[PDB]
């Protein structure tokens, strides 16, 4: 099985880290911890054309933690370029992040993606988005938060990079699981997880 | 795919957590349906749960006759169980897991088949 | 770990090893992966990597090495180039220019290296921004020179010429000042004639090699800013429209230079330009139907296989058809001769419309919304398109996306299920799809009746039949409501709803009246004009409703309820009214049976319905008959409400069933009064005083509840259930006062009650139990009655002010919806109530001010916006007071800390939203002083000279502030900037450029100062 250097860019705090975390764990993380440099995982899918592994090169878009910045382009097969539909100074930033990477990955599968969109005060209008059609960049309304559309990069990227249109995501083979039982195991870590609240309890589920 | 030698027992749309003890708050794991599937052959009852969209595992264990669900001290549609033996992301591994759904009457109905397929298991 | 070597400088740089991290980094994994990638970040980072760079270059057996050498130059160049001695400036010019010399020269290495040639070529480009033509006059002369000698250096010339471009004329406005910007573009125009030169001399003797690529792509920047006469005096449009549309190496990007070309400022009055303008284009649609493919060819098919470059090749081709039309169609719509290439482009268009891609296929409806919009309109145009629209009507019809309405849809296992969420993403899709129908409707109602009514017939024979063909065809049914006769619609509708009635008596099974149920009640909801004219059938659609809020598919009770909400708002009248041989207005029914339809519907479907009773309700003008109404309605919920209240005063711990049947009671009276705003005044006084009795109730137990358990107790599911019923409380008070007429009673009536039971409470909670909508709730009583109750407005800012900014000013992310609503209420109290500023303390009112300049350093939109308004507001509330001791030591305490902190969030790269509204800000503070509207000194005696002018002091200050904040300035640098803005002060526009300019010198050193005289 082959992998694919996927580089991921974007102003910062536009949902880079969580849209990623959110397909390596499947983890909402709600605190804006600001990536340093470049952070490297790697991240298989299963379709009918067997598995595909993107290596997801998630860069930094705060400029003071800009790191080696188009240095992390270099020999990247396909990319995602994400902004923030409740932040329009993101949606402007859209045409640098796309000069900077075409730059150093002159033809590459790249698709642009607006995060955000769970939040109900709009400003990036749907009308307004139209970078992408110059530049052959496929377009996503996203969020990492409510999953809308989350798949929808990474399966248009593995059509582009695999060749094959009608290449879908299917269902990962389940192996039996085992039986276990520690005669001597005392966790109280039980009460601890029943007495911490879980998150979002307004959520529909 | 290997499920084709099961019967579904019980299937709920969940919400599905692992408590992360260190940082002593619960992650999400997975959102989809979550299924009690019994082996044809071996008549051992399985927690089988599957992400939308990706349709990637996030839960894959025995349904342990010595588990018990308690509550979480949030919800009225939630439980919480500690597992010695998932293999969602390969290798056996103990988790305390989380698992909440649409309503109280469906967290109520799980907890009513969780036991069932319990008392199968020990058969 | 042996790889940190490379960063201890004083000892010689250890190349092997350096190229030993760097591969680490790009070839390696995990934990060693990262600790390189770490190493290389601090190496880079060194202020003295950069003297390490030719050494690099030099040695280096490895590409990526060399790249981040070139990095480590292009941030030197970018930001130090000017702190260096000259020498060095001359030597980095020197080995850059070599290096480029010499990769272009080894043919192997041009070949393979050209990630770290165009690297190279950026690099000059930073050199050449800093340099040329004042310190580099023969760059171009000997950059054409150079082309001569070699393909391989012409080629990357063109590379050069092109980045060279791109950084004057499409990336210069964000990263140079307005004056280096317009020095750039002057120069580049003025040698420009011998660049082009250069470029037509390559275009005319070559034809699809990797120098002819790059010439093109060098041209499709200069497109963006040339004068038109080197497209249309020259022989180029013929070469790009006929010889490079032949080669498939060339075509992409020549169609988009022709594109840009179709884009350029053109004389339009000029015959022989017109006549250049209509030959590319028939040059290369010929070239399209010769070499690519035919007009009759299946794009869709084409598309769908993506085969080479083929979808990207079709997407520019779409962009390039509809640009040129959009501007140029009219050139051939007279000419008979032309007739044949119009038509034959909107035929690709409207092959190219039948792709499967949702970018695309908005790409072409823009371009049709264009076209039809123009036929509405424009005499004797429409009949030139009629066989095009005929077509399009089909495609659109074919092709509608799901409504909003639309609440079912089929899932993996071919079921027709509820939706689990909102399509979001398809809204704007749906209203551009109706926009063009609509348009094509009125063109041909004819055709669109026509095409209609015989798609509907082939789903009833089942020729056709599928959810997707009846779906998309009742969709675009009720899309064109409005664009037929009334007679005509009456006939249409009549035969459709039949069609659709057959449809559902036919097609068996849930599935199949799941979805055959949301295409009717979609078509009738759309056509209501038709059910005022027909009560019958109007009374049978409303009963059938009924039916479906029974049904067990929940898709379609759910859309039941918002369809019937749907249709009341439209045709309301009709309910209130007593109709023709009926014994009652059909709202009476719908009231002494509500118990009954509502029976099995979820709550908040139940308070949908009784929302919508509550528009028909509204309908009656008779204030007696309009009450008795209101009391018919509120029956079941204010006799639950009765014996809940004689219960909970009978005795108070509240069960969970008892909470739900509260929350539930009060988000009717909500639902109720949304629909009803002022009319819902008496409902309103019947439960008033019980309702913040019950308030007052609520919160001890919430409060007994943390004192027993924890804060913990906040989140389990019983102290949720009695923080809904306050919020629900507060929900329906701010939703009464927002709508109410009689401010007078909301004032004698409403508020006492209301600020007793809700502002102690807030204030003496624990931050955790607090409810953001108490401030949510103060800012509509605010906002509305503020003006008549200044003794309240105090009271409000008493309670909620000093511990809500407690709560939020120990960092930006905690109380998420406190912060939000605290500055919404200071908003609000600053426009209405200034005066409850003027009486706080004089510590409490330094906190105001401290909370303002925290809300500007927000990264948080809502929380940042209002902070720069209402510091805006309380300028101008200090300004109106005139010249009073209020006035005066608020500008002595105040105006400086305002101008810092305006300042600052200004120049530190990370507030760039609030760009505007910060220099607004700052305009108008300095405007005071320049105004002389600052009446004492804002200077203390011992400072500076008596007599002093505040214009002399504020540039000595912010000289000052300057200086110690940006160091690496000059004084000459500050003194300018400082002059152009204080004299720019009434001309926002210019002011912001100076800032601008301002913003852009900081992030280098050696900043021009003349650049801030620019005009
Ligand atoms: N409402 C909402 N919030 C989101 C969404 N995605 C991310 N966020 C939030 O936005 C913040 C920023 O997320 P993060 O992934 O760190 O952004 P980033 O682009 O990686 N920032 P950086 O470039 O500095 O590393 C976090 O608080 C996160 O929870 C979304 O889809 N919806
Ligand atoms: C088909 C839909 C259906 O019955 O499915 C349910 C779930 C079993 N069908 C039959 N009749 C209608 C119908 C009739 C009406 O009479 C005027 C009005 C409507 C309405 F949608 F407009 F309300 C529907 N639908
Ligand atoms: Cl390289
Ligand atoms: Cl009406
Ligand atoms: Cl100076
Ligand atoms: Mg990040």
């Amino acid at each position: 099985q082959v992998q694919f250097k996927l580089v991921l860019v974007g102003d910062g705090g536009t949902g880079k880290t969580t849209f990623v975390k959110r397909h390596l764990t499947g983890e909402f993380e709600k605190k804006y911890v600001a990536t340093l440099g470049v952070e490297v995982h790697p991240l298989v899918f299963h379709t009918n054309r067997g598995p595909i592994k993107f290596n997801v090169w998630d860069t930094a878009g705060q400029e003071k933690f800009g790191g080696l910045r188009d240095g992390y382009y270099i020999q990247a097969q396909c990319a995602i370029i994400m902004f923030d539909v409740t932040s329009r100074v993101t949606y402007k930033n859209v045409p640098n992040w796309h000069r900077d990477l075409v730059r150093v990955c002159e033809n590459i599968p790249i698709v642009l993606c607006g995060n955000k969109v769970d939040i109900k005060d709009r400003k990036v209008k749907a009308k307004s988005i139209v970078f992408h059609r110059k530049k052959n960049l496929q377009y996503y309304d996203i969020s990492a938060k409510s999953n809308y559309n989350f798949e929808k990069p990474f399966l248009w990227l593995a059509r582009k990079l695999i060749g094959d249109p009608n290449l879908e995501f299917v269902a990962m083979p389940a192996l039996a699981p085992p039986e276990v039982v520690l005669a001597a195991q005392y966790e109280h870590d039980l009460e601890v997880a029943q007495t911490t609240a879980l998150p979002d309890e307004d959520d529909d589920l | 795919t290997m499920e084709e030698d099961e019967e579904v027992l019980y299937k709920v749309r969940a919400k599905l957590f692992r408590f992360d003890a260190d940082a002593k708050e619960w992650k999400e794991r997975g959102t989809g349906d979550c299924k009690f599937l019994k082996n044809k052959k071996t008549n051992k009852v399985r927690i089988l749960m599957r992400r939308d969209k990706t349709l990637k595992i996030c839960a894959n264990h025995i349904i342990a006759p010595e588990y018990t669900l308690k509550p979480n001290v949030g919800s009225d549609r939630s439980w919480v169980y500690a597992c010695t033996a998932d293999i969602a992301e390969g290798e056996a591994e103990a988790f305390t897991f989380a698992i909440r759904f649409g309503s109280k009457e469906n967290a109520d109905k799980f907890k009513e088949e969780f036991e069932k397929a319990q008392e199968i298991n020990k058969k | 770990g042996a790889m940190e070597g490379i960063l201890d400088f004083s000892n010689d740089l250890d190349i092997a090893l350096l190229d030993q991290v760097v591969s680490t980094f790009y070839q390696g994994s995990g934990v060693q992966q990262k600790q390189a990638q770490e190493i290389l970040t601090k190496f880079q980072d060194n202020p003295d990597a950069w003297q390490k760079a030719d050494q690099i270059l030099q040695f280096s057996t490895n590409p990526q090495s060399k790249f981040i050498a070139l990095s480590i130059l292009d941030k030197l160049i970018t930001r130090k180039w000017k702190l260096l001695p000259n020498d060095h400036r001359i030597g980095i010019r020197n080995f850059v220019v070599g290096m480029i010399i010499s990769m272009c020269q080894d043919d192997e290495v041009f070949k393979t290296q050209k990630n770290l040639i165009n690297k190279s070529d950026l690099t000059l480009v930073q050199i050449l921004k800093q340099e040329w033509p004042q310190n580099w006059p023969e760059f171009i002369p000997e950059l054409i020179g150079s082309s001569s000698s070699s393909v391989n250096v012409c080629e990357n010339n063109m590379i050069v010429l092109k980045l060279l471009s791109e950084e004057v004329f499409d990336f210069s406005a964000e990263q140079m000042t307005q004056a280096k910007a317009l020095h750039l573009k002057n120069s580049m125009s003025k040698e420009f004639e011998q660049i082009f030169k250069l470029c037509f001399q390559v275009l005319e003797q070559g034809s699809s090699s990797s120098l002819i690529v790059a010439t093109l792509e060098s041209l499709l920047r200069y497109l963006h800013w040339i004068p038109y006469r080197y497209i249309y005096e020259t022989n180029i449009l013929e070469l790009l429209s006929t010889k490079f549309m032949t080669s498939p190496d060339t075509r992409a990007i020549t169609l988009k230079c022709l594109t840009e070309v179709s884009n350029l400022k053109i004389p339009q009055d000029n015959d022989l330009i017109k006549r250049q303008t209509v030959l590319f284009f028939q040059n290369t649609l010929q070239q399209i139907a010769t070499s690519v493919m035919p007009v009759t060819a299946d794009l869709k098919a084409t598309y769908a296989n993506a085969n080479g470059n083929d979808q990207s090749f079709l997407q520019d081709l779409a962009m390039f058809l509809t640009t040129y039309l959009a501007r140029n169609r009219a050139l051939l719509e007279s000419d008979e001769s032309l007739r044949e290439l119009l038509l034959n482009a909107h035929q690709y268009l409207i092959q190219l419309s039948k792709i499967e891609e949702r970018e695309l296929f908005k790409t072409t409806l823009d371009y049709w919304h264009n076209l039809v919009a123009d036929l509405f309109y424009e005499p004797l145009k429409k009949h030139i398109y009629e066989e095009i629209c005929s077509q399009l009507r089909l495609v659109i019809i074919e092709n509608m996306v799901r409504p909003e309405e639309v609440l079912v849809v089929e899932n993996d296992e071919g079921e027709i299920v509820r939706e689990f969420v909102k399509e979001s993403d398809t809204i704007q899709l749906y209203k551009s799809e109706r926009e063009v129908l609509v348009y094509l409707t009125h063109l041909n109602v004819i055709d669109t009746e026509e095409i209609m009514i015989s798609k509907l017939a082939r789903q009833i024979d089942g020729s056709e039949w599928s959810w997707h063909n009846i779906n998309t065809l009742s969709w675009a049914i009720g899309s064109i409501s409005g664009t037929m006769s009334e007679d005509t619609e009456k006939r249409f509708v009549v035969t459709v709803i039949k069609d659709l009635l057959d449809l559902c008596v036919k097609k068996r099974g849930k599935d199949n009246k799941a979805v055959v149920a949301s295409d009717i009640m979609y078509v009738v909801g759309q056509y209501p004009r038709f059910l005022k004219a027909h009560w019958n059938f109007l009374r049978t659609v409303i009963l059938k409703l009924f039916e479906f809020m029974h049904e067990t598919h929940e898709g379609v009770q759910d859309m039941a309820c918002d369809t019937f909400i749907k249709i009341v708002q439209k045709c309301k009248y009709h309910f209130v009214i007593q109709q023709p041989r009926e014994s009652e207005p059909f709202i009476q029914t719908i009231i002494r049976d509500i118990q009954k339809t509502t029976a099995d519907l979820q709550p908040q479907q139940v308070h949908t319905f009784y929302k919508a009773c509550g528009i028909i309700i509204s309908e009656e003008r008779s204030v007696a008959e309009r009450n008795r109404l209101l009391s018919d309605l509120m029956q079941l919920p204010n006799m639950a409400w009765d014996t809940i209240v004689e219960q909970s005063t009978a005795n108070p711990l509240l069960d969970s069933e008892t909470v739900k049947i509260i929350a539930n009671i009060i988000k009717t009276n909500v639902a109720v009064c949304t629909s009803m705003g002022a009319d819902f005044y008496p409902q309103l006084g019947h439960i008033y005083y019980n309702m913040l009795q019950l308030y007052r109730a609520v919160s001890s137990m919430i409060s007994a509840q943390v004192a027993a358990e924890g804060l913990i107790a906040t989140k389990t599911p019983k102290v949720r259930g009695l923080r809904t019923i306050k919020k629900e409380i507060l929900k329906l008070v701010e939703t009464y006062i927002s709508k109410a007429r009689n401010l007078d009673d909301v004032v004698k009536v409403l508020v006492e009650p209301l600020l007793n039971a809700v502002l102690e409470d807030y204030m003496n909670n624990v931050p955790d139990a607090r409810d953001a909508e108490v401030l949510n709730c103060m800012t509509t009583v605010v906002e509305k009655v503020g003006h008549m109750i200044p003794q309240g407005v105090i009271l409000i800012l008493q309670s909620v002010f000093e511990c809500t900014l407690d709560m939020i000013n120990k960092d930006f992310t905690e109380y998420p919806e406190h912060r939000v609503e605290f500055y919404k209420l200071l908003k609000v109290i600053n426009e209405k109530s200034f005066a409850a500023f003027l009486e706080l303390p004089p510590a409490a009112f330094k906190l105001f001010v401290d909370a303002i300049c925290w809300a500007f350093k927000h990264n948080n939109r809502d929380v940042e916006v209002n902070g720069l308004q209402i510091a805006l507001d309380l300028v101008k509330n200090i300004e109106r007071m005139g010249n009073v001791p209020f006035a005066n030591e608020f500008h002595k305490n105040y105006f400086f800390i305002f101008v810092s902190e305006t300042f600052f969030v200004l120049t530190d790269s990370d507030h760039k939203s609030g760009f505007s509204k910060q220099a607004l800000l700052l305009m108008k503070l300095i405007s005071l002083v320049y105004d002389n509207k600052i009446s004492v000194p804002l200077y203390q005696e011992a400072e500076v000279p008596q007599g002093t002018s505040n214009q002399v002091y504020l540039s000595q200050y912010l000289a000052n502030m300057l200086s110690n904040a940006f160091p690496h300035l000059t004084s000459e640098q500050i003194a300018s900037f400082l002059s152009a803005l204080t004299k720019q002060c009434k001309d926002l526009v210019v002011f912001k450029g100076t800032l601008r300019d301002f913003l852009v010198q900081i992030k280098e050193v050696g900043g021009d100062p003349t650049d801030y005289l620019f005009a």
